């Protein structure tokens, strides 16, 4: 038959190509030319060739030959998966530790030697962070163990892959190397998130959710549980960080592997097509497509026996970049699996003529081409015409391999079913709709009486015997204990809070069926809890979470349990909040979903049901004073100076039958001031107890997703170190503690605005737009001078009303100073406190800074030698000029220099000459100042009208002046700039258009 | 019912936001249409009494009313389905992918003359048709007027509009202090003057357009009084350097729309019989004696020669007057204008206190600010 | 106010203006009315004319853009100098008349 001599053919060329390098006893191959040493990545990449190749052998069973070669195929596919699988187990060690804390030093090796499975390199003279590369092999695995081929055979290597799927599962919040470990554009010993790396765990998170490792023939105990709020959270991160590349690159060309056959981690097909257009026009040439702009990897410059190039590439490596045909394979793949025939056909042609033959006139694929040093001009003044030679490890074992699988797909040998059984081609297909479940229950008896005398029908607490409701707090203890083995050392999954889509999907323990709490109504974690109007906020906003994407199977199932703390003050009926949010979910209809009231019973014969088969079997005067006195305030403030003095954890010996410890006695005080609900010690408490809100992480990572800096305290000079990178919670909390020092309190109206500033930035993502740092402290001195002013109050009096504040209240005034909503002195100081700045602010500065030699802004320069260094949609220039422009403290100042900046750029556009000199605007504004005070005396003004700014020399009307108008500011500015332009000219004007 | 409605129309990302409402996207299922969906609250919460709560049902079910009266007019606001529950309203309008005038106003700071013009005959319209089946307003601002694709604009937020009949006259004074007639202000003095009447509308219209000509509404001050006042007065005029570059023929038009006395208040037919209105395709009747030839000939001679003047009357760069004054070049002012704006843009929102005309400052902050 | 003989000579003017029926002047039919009458103005002169006369940069004129533009008022001396300019431009011939 013509399909046998098709595939003896391309066995013959996987033989000749690929798998003459089998490295028997061992399985790993080499990755190519002189260098003995394996790649995970590498591997995995090149055996799908051989996998593809051993399942169209498989179709053609009832033959002796065609069987053999089929099992010889899938044993050596085996071979290598077990090799692998050997190699990591290897550093079961570092696998555990980086669990706690990661680093860059806890990470397993990412380069493996050959035979014999031990280490080739150091700890600290490689990149050993590379979690695409186990997300990757995790996901291959996944996917040979659904089509039938056996890889695990214990239960240890179970409880290993689990380990690893936990140690992979942090990577939405975490730094890598990436995939060509070398971090952004500069090494530098530098390394920042990569959207590559978040996508692939996501698919292999996906992808082993509820898989069995063992086969149709595994047990309960086979199974690989996976949360699915990991996955939520790496999908918005993937959303909210896929226009470009990453933070500092603006396109890479390997974010192809997550919108195309690898691993199909992409969703809104519409966001597919436009990433590959830009793709497509940024990269692609006439020997296939680039890795991304600026890179210098096999360049005839640069010293290429050299590391860690220094911030040097302005125009070394630009137009002149090496292509890979990786990315067109990656292309045709991409093309004929969805549903394109044409542009596989075109691309087929497009790579078969940069094909280079080799012995026996074998198709070779080349690892890149690169320009010839002689024509190097050339390529820059014409770029894509000159022509490049192949160069790098001609067998490339990747390239080939993918070649290889296209065109045995194209050919029809193969179907896109059999690569992905899991049926992740219809990622991309909308989903309709869901309908979420809520389930109200009464503490006690009193409170089901009440709503049933309020027209609410519920069931109480008892009466449901078979079902079991507790907190969250207890199922993240319970999960803390899977993965646990003491043969190997592995301490199980760290402790970690649950979200919302994690407790409503019900859990089946000891054959008894489980309910959780949602876990943000725990008021002894915060006292968040304690307002309503949070309550319904919060309640609101995770179903709205919930009903958007639901990603697991089956229908949801909320708790909604009512306390004893929401009552009224009379403590006889609910609250005004509560009974409307409740008769709202009645009629079917809350915030933004879908819901239905029932009993618990009724909603358990369809929902989402797991099933833990691994749960299977003088002092005494102080102490007098303390218990003596009133003013509850004054109480917290001796009970705050003895642990402080010698409280940490020694008996205070209050009572005589009991000896009850000072934290006893500070829980004591807490849960009596939650009933009283007076928010004058509330802060002090928590502040001692050291409660820090949970998920904490989790809001400064979605915050930095976004190209924001984070900013804690009072700015002075030497402390409050910006943050860049995620951080763990421990240094989190650690930095938040640094800052707030011994105020306490601070620390905890740090951490509840940057909560309110993370909630707010999903709900509306445009108003914390134009701001590219967030000052807390800048923040928290804001509100209160505006509470000073409202409230025509002193500092102190300021302070203390926003202790007093609810949280509600504070809020609603954070959002309304957000809003910048409520005279022009204020609104410049309040403008300028916020830093708030055009959009193109950035590539005004920049043009500024190309069409002049520089800028002073009274102290120090900003010289125009950067903008060759730099481009305007670069953060490293943003922030640059940001603390150009942040010297000077005075925010009024600042809006003046802005506004100065601004009118000396339509200036720079009005006017087309080279300035050649450099311009202070400081001078700039005292001209303009002086030329409005000298206006105002012709005018008629007296004396105390042409008033003087005690430490600025700014005349308080022109702050109070508005921009625009015939007086307006604007004018006088554009006045001052011409005079300095006319004085830094050669006696002339040069301004025409 | 609440069934129906969840399984015809699907809840979306929000839209817009009210006092008391939440307007959001919704897909018809059966035509899998674009429309919107608008969700106001009844009890808002448990924040009031059933006596408010009764009251806002009787503002719906007026505005429903209204809406189904004129309903079937392509540039008025059409509501294709209503639905009422026991603590939610769901009404069914046309989703349009363009924001509010306000957003497009403050984007272009001042629109052209084309634009200018059509929208004022597409308001002219609303108003004729509306008086035409005795329905008054009452609350023409640019927020509650929105654009589409076409850049046709259509008015909504009926609730306060309300039917009258000949011979009755309201009272009940509500709206942005800026947009009252002197009869608002007669009538709540204490008891005199009658009510309400039909040339609201009229002096709504012409603070339209002087605002989105001018770029700022003619009436603005940063006491309440003093503009209040000032618009019982009708003291407004029109700015030197921004007036001068313009056409008479609107001017006067503006003028017309915005006197005080009711009676001399222009209507509806008379603007639309206005020559700024009027066009013309082709016509074959302007026959006449040789002497109207000859008038024609000297006109167009005339016309002419003015049309030869022109080029030689532009100035030049002029770098003295800039450096003197900025304001005497009109594409430096506009230039800065839009700056100033750009630089501003996040603080144009619903409020008498801040507004298009804060922006501006046009009399000069000397000793003479301080008499009153 | 204008006036119905007014409304149509402007009419007819416009119609005249261009030599074929399109709604617009026309750079090139502006052009060669010009160089009829005598006049060789420049290409940039006539685009700084055509700019300054529109009120944006579509480069086409239009009949109510030319009924605003002869809707200005000269004043006292603007007008004895353009009659004076178009009488001297009539009286080529050295007859005074
Ligand atoms: N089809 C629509 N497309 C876009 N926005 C819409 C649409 N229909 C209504 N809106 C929005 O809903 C609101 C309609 O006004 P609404 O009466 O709800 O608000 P308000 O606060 O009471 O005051 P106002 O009517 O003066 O804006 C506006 O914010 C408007 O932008």
């Amino acid at each position: 038959s013509n399909s046998g001599v098709r595939l003896d053919g391309y066995a013959r060329l996987v033989q000749q190509t690929i798998l003459c390098h089998q490295n028997p006893v061992t399985g790993l191959l080499p990755a190519s030319y002189d260098q003995k040493d394996a790649w995970v990545r590498d591997n995995v990449y090149s055996i799908l060739a051989v996998w593809g190749l051993g399942l169209a052998y498989r179709k053609n069973a009832d033959r002796d030959e065609d069987k053999a070669k089929a099992y010889e195929l899938e044993q050596s596919v085996v071979k290598l998966m077990r090799g692998l699988l050997h190699c990591m187990i290897r550093q079961v060690d570092k696998v555990e530790s980086f669990k706690y804390s990661q680093s860059t030093k806890d990470s397993l090796h990412a380069k493996y030697n050959t035979k014999t499975c031990a280490t080739v390199v150091g700890d600290d003279q490689w990149g050993h962070l590379q979690l695409d590369a186990t997300s990757v092999y995790l996901l291959f695995l996944a996917q040979m163990t659904a089509s039938g081929l056996h890889i695990i055979h214990s239960l240890d290597e179970v409880n290993f892959i689990q380990n690893l799927v936990f140690y992979i599962e942090a990577a939405y919040k975490t730094a890598d190397f990436g995939i060509w470990e070398r971090g952004d554009k500069t090494n530098q010993g530098i390394s920042e998130l990569n959207a590559s790396s978040v996508g692939m765990a996501k698919a292999a998170l996906e992808a082993l959710d509820e898989l069995d490792l063992f086969g149709v023939k595994g047990g309960p105990q086979s199974v690989i549980h996976v949360l699915a709020d990991e996955v939520q959270h790496c999908q918005s991160i993937l959303n909210s960080l896929l226009p470009r590349a990453s933070t500092s690159k603006e396109v890479d060309a390997s974010l192809l592997s997550v919108v195309s056959f690898p691993a199909f981690a992409v969703e809104d097909s519409q966001l597919v097509e436009l990433t590959k257009q830009e793709i497509i026009t940024k990269l692609q040439g006439r020997y296939g497509c680039c890795r991304f702009l600026r890179d210098g990897y096999k360049t005839p410059k640069e010293d290429p026996n050299r590391l860690y190039y220094e911030p040097a590439e302005l125009k070394l490596f630009e137009n002149i970049e090496c292509e890979w045909p990786l990315f067109w394979t990656y292309f045709i793949l991409d093309g004929v699996f969805s549903g394109n025939a044409e542009q596989v056909q075109e691309y087929k042609e497009a790579l078969e003529a940069v094909l280079i033959k080799g012995k026996n006139g074998v198709p070779l694929l080349p690892e890149l081409y690169s320009v010839p040093p002689d024509r190097v001009d050339e390529e820059y003044q014409n770029p894509h015409t000159v022509d490049r030679v192949p160069m790098g490890k001609l067998p490339h074992m990747w390239g080939q391999s993918l070649y290889i699988l296209g065109s045995l797909m194209a050919e029809g040998f193969l179907a896109p079913g059999e690569i992905d059984p899991l049926n992740r081609r219809f990622s991309t297909v909308p989903k309709p709709d869901v309908v979420v479940q809520v389930s109200i229950l009464a503490e006690t008896e009193e409170i089901k009486t009440i709503l049933k005398d309020k027209g609410i029908y519920v069931e109480t607490i008892a009466e449901v015997y078979p079902i079991r409701v507790q907190p969250a707090r207890i199922l993240s203890h319970i999960y803390s204990s899977l993965g646990c083995n003491n043969r190997m050392k592995l301490s199980g999954r760290p402790y970690r809070h649950m979200g919302v889509l994690g407790t409503s999907k019900l859990y089946d323990i000891r054959k008894t069926i489980f309910t959780f709490t949602p876990q943000f109504i725990d008021q002894q974690q915060f006292y968040l809890a304690l307002d309503n109007k949070m309550i319904v906020e919060m309640l609101r906003t995770d179903l709205s979470y919930l009903c958007s994407r639901w990603r697991m199977t089956g229908q949801p199932t909320i708790t909604f349990p009512i306390s004893h703390s929401m009552l009224d003050e009379d403590g006889t009926s609910l609250n005004s909040s509560i009974l409307a949010a409740l008769r709202k979910m009645q009629d079917g209809y809350f915030g933004g979903a879908r819901v239905q009231t029932g009993k618990l019973s009724e909603f358990l014969t369809t929902s989402c049901c797991t099933h833990l088969s691994f749960m299977d079997p003088d002092f005494k005067a102080l102490v007098l004073q303390l218990k003596e006195t009133s003013s509850l305030q004054e109480q917290a403030d001796i009970l705050y100076m003895l642990y402080t003095m010698k409280g940490p954890d020694w008996n205070t010996e209050l009572y005589n039958e009991r000896s009850a410890t000072v934290r006893e006695l500070l829980t004591e005080l807490y849960g009596k001031v939650g009933e009283i609900r007076h928010w004058g010690l509330i802060r002090y408490i928590s502040g001692i107890l050291r409660k820090k809100v949970e998920a904490l992480d989790e809001a400064c990572t979605d915050l930095l997703s976004h190209q924001k800096h984070l900013t804690v305290g009072l700015p002075p000079e030497p402390r409050e170190k910006t943050i860049s990178a995620p951080l763990p919670y421990e240094a989190l909390t650690q930095l938040i503690d640094e800052a707030s020092e011994g105020d306490m309190s601070i620390s905890i109206l740090t951490q509840e605005i940057m909560v309110y500033l993370a909630m707010y930035m999903r709900t509306q993502p445009g108003l914390f737009a134009e701001m590219f740092r967030l000052r807390i402290g800048l923040i928290i001195q804001v509100m209160a001078t505006e509470l000073a002013h409202s409230l025509r109050c002193s500092a102190e009096e300021a302070t203390e009303g926003l202790m007093n504040l609810s949280p509600s209240a504070m809020k609603n005034l954070l959002h309304h100073i957000l809003s910048g909503k409520e005279q022009w002195q204020r609104r410049r100081r309040l403008d300028g406190a916020l830093n708030r700045v055009p959009v193109g602010f950035y590539q005004k500065v920049w043009k500024v800074l190309q069409k002049c030699h520089g800028l002073s802004v009274e102290g120090f320069v900003l010289p125009s030698s950067t903008t060759r260094e730099m481009t305007p949609g670069e953060i490293k220039f943003s922030v640059h000029v940001e603390s150009v422009l942040n010297r000077v403290p005075q925010p009024e100042y600042r809006q003046l220099l802005v506004e100065a900046i601004l009118v000396l750029t339509m200036l720079a556009d009005i006017e087309i000459h080279s300035i050649g000199s450099i311009i202070a605007v400081e001078k700039i504004v005292h001209i303009a100042n002086d030329l409005f005070l000298q206006e105002q005396k012709t005018l008629g003004a007296d004396d105390t009208m042409l008033a003087k700014d005690p430490a600025s020399g700014i005349c308080t009307l022109l702050y109070d002046s508005a921009p625009s108008g015939r007086f307006g500011t604007m004018t006088y500015l554009s006045k001052a700039a011409a005079t300095y332009v006319q004085e830094f000219l050669p006696h002339s004007i040069c301004a025409m258009q | 019912s609440a069934q129906d409605f969840y399984e015809n129309y699907e809840p979306k990302e929000i839209l817009g936001r009210g006092v008391s409402s939440v307007v959001r996207r919704c897909i018809h299922k059966p035509t899998s249409q674009e429309y919107a969906v608008k969700v106001i609250d009844v009890t808002g919460g448990g924040s009031f009494s059933p006596e408010e709560v009764r009251e806002l049902r009787e503002a719906t079910l007026k505005e429903v009313d209204i809406l189904r009266k004129v309903s079937g007019h392509p540039n008025i606001i059409q509501l294709k389905d209503t639905y009422e529950t026991n603590t939610f309203f769901f009404l069914v309008f046309d989703l349009m992918k363009r924001g509010e005038l306000f957003d497009y106003l403050t984007e272009k700071v001042t629109l052209s003359e084309k634009e200018t013009r059509k929208i004022m005959r597409a308001l002219l319209e609303v108003i004729c048709t509306l008086h035409k089946l005795n329905i008054v307003h009452r609350d023409l601002k640019p927020e509650n007027i929105l654009l589409d694709d076409n850049m046709n604009i259509k008015l909504t937020d009926f609730g306060f509009s309300c039917q009258l009949e000949p011979g009755e006259r309201l009272r009940e004074v509500c709206g942005t202090p800026s947009y009252l007639a002197p009869e608002i202000i007669e009538c709540s003095m204490n008891e005199d003057h009658p009510g309400y009447g039909k040339e609201v509308d009229m002096w709504s219209t012409g603070v339209i357009m002087y605002t989105l000509l001018a770029g700022s509404p003619p009436f603005w001050h940063r006491k309440q009084m003093l503009m209040l006042r000032m618009i019982m007065s009708g003291n407004y005029q029109f700015g030197s350097p921004e007036w001068d570059d313009y056409s008479d023929t609107v001017k006067d038009l503006v003028s017309r729309f915005l006197v005080v006395q009711p009676q001399n208040r222009y209507t509806a037919e008379e603007a639309l019989a206005h020559p700024f209105f009027q066009q013309y395709l082709v016509e074959e009747v302007r026959h006449f004696s040789p002497r109207g030839k000859f008038k024609v000939i000297a006109l167009t001679v005339l016309a002419s020669v003015r049309i030869y003047y022109q080029y030689r009357r532009v100035k030049p760069v002029t770098r003295e007057i800039v450096i003197r004054d900025p304001y005497a070049l009109r594409p430096l002012r506009r230039l800065i204008d839009a700056y100033a704006f750009r630089i501003y843009g996040h603080w144009v929102k619903k409020g008498q206190q801040q507004n298009r005309a804060a922006l501006f400052e046009n009399t000069p902050k000397a000793v003479l600010l301080s008499l009153a | 106010q204008l006036t119905e003989e007014q409304i149509a000579e402007f009419k007819e003017a416009f119609s005249l203006f261009d030599k074929d029926g399109d709604g617009t002047i026309t750079t090139k039919e502006l052009g060669t009315v010009m160089r009829s009458l005598g006049q060789n103005p420049t290409e940039a002169e006539l685009q700084d004319m055509i700019n300054e006369v529109d009120a944006d940069g579509n480069g086409t004129i239009d009949f109510p853009e030319f009924l605003t533009m002869m809707a200005r008022k000269m004043k006292d001396t603007d007008s004895e100098e353009e009659i004076r300019e178009a009488f001297r431009v009539f009286d080529k011939d050295g007859n005074g008349y």
